[PDB]
C-alpha cells in the first residue's frame, strides 16, 4: 500500500526519463497540467543498457507481460518495454496529429491566403516589416 | 535518389542538437 | 603520424565496443575512448528511432558501400565540424558496422546450412531413415 506509492513513483521516473530521453522533455510537466533517487538512476541506468543491447520486440499488455516472466533482468526488461510502448504510442499518435493540421494549414493557406500574398510584396514585405 | 545525402543531412541536425546540448 | 594511429586506436576501440554491446563478443587515451562511447550511446539514444536500417535506406550493394559510407559523412561535414558530428561521425560508422556483420553472419550461416542439409539429404537421410530415424538417435542419447 505505501510501498506501492513508491513502485508508482519509480513508473513515473522511469516514463518520464524515457520520454524526455526521446525528445518528449514536457513529460516531465505533463501530468502537472491536470535512498529513491538513487534507486530511480539505477533504474535509469539500467533501461538504458537494455535497450542499447537489444533492438526490438517486433489491458491486453497484461498478457505480453505475462510472456516476458522472474529475476532483476526481467523486472528491467518489463519497464523498458513500457517506456519503448509509451514512446512508440507518442510518436504515432504525434505524428497524425501533426500531419493532418499540419495539411488543413497548408490546405488553407495555399487555396485562401495565398493571392492575398502574392498579391501583396510576398513573403518578402512581410519579413520588411520585422 | 541521394538517399545518403538525405541520411547524412539527418544525422546532421541531430548531430547539432547533441552539440547545443554538450 | 603518432596522433594519427591514435585515431585509428579510437575507431577500432568504439567499432569494437558497438558490436560487444550488440552482443558479437570478441589526457590519456582510456578517458577519451571512455568519452567517446558514451556519447555516441547517448546519440543513439536520442536518435536511432528515425532511421530503419542503415544499409536498406541507403542501398547499399557491395560495390558502393565505400561511396555511401563517403557520401554520408561528406554530407554530415557539408558547412563545418562540431563535437556533435564527430560524434554522429563515430556513431554513424558503428551502426554500419553492427549492421554489415550481422547481415554477413546469416549470410554465412544460410551457406553452410545448405552445403550440409544438401549432404544430410543426398548422403545421411538413407541411413537415417534405415536405422529408426531421428527418434532412436534420441533414445542413444539421454
Amino acid at each position: 500500500s505505501h510501498m506501492s506509492q513508491s513502485n508508482r513513483e519509480l513508473v513515473v521516473d522511469f516514463l518520464s526519463y524515457k520520454l524526455s530521453q526521446k525528445g518528449y522533455s514536457w513529460s516531465q510537466f505533463s501530468d502537472v497540467e491536470e535512498p529513491m533517487a538513487a534507486v530511480k538512476q539505477a533504474l535509469r541506468e539500467a533501461g538504458d543498457e537494455f535497450e542499447l543491447r537489444y533492438r526490438r520486440a517486433f489491458q491486453s499488455f497484461e498478457q505480453v507481460v505475462n510472456e516476458l516472466f522472474v529475476n532483476w533482468g526481467r523486472i528491467v526488461a518489463f519497464f523498458s518495454f513500457g517506456g519503448a510502448l509509451c514512446v512508440e504510442s507518442v510518436d504515432k499518435e504525434m505524428q497524425v496529429l501533426v500531419s493532418r493540421i499540419a495539411a488543413w494549414m497548408a490546405t488553407y493557406l495555399n487555396d485562401h491566403l495565398e493571392p492575398w500574398i502574392q498579391e501583396n510584396g510576398g513573403w518578402d514585405t512581410f519579413v520588411e516589416l520585422y | 535518389e541521394q538517399w545518403a545525402r538525405e541520411i547524412g543531412a539527418q544525422l546532421r541536425r541531430m548531430a547539432d542538437d547533441l552539440n547545443a546540448q554538450y
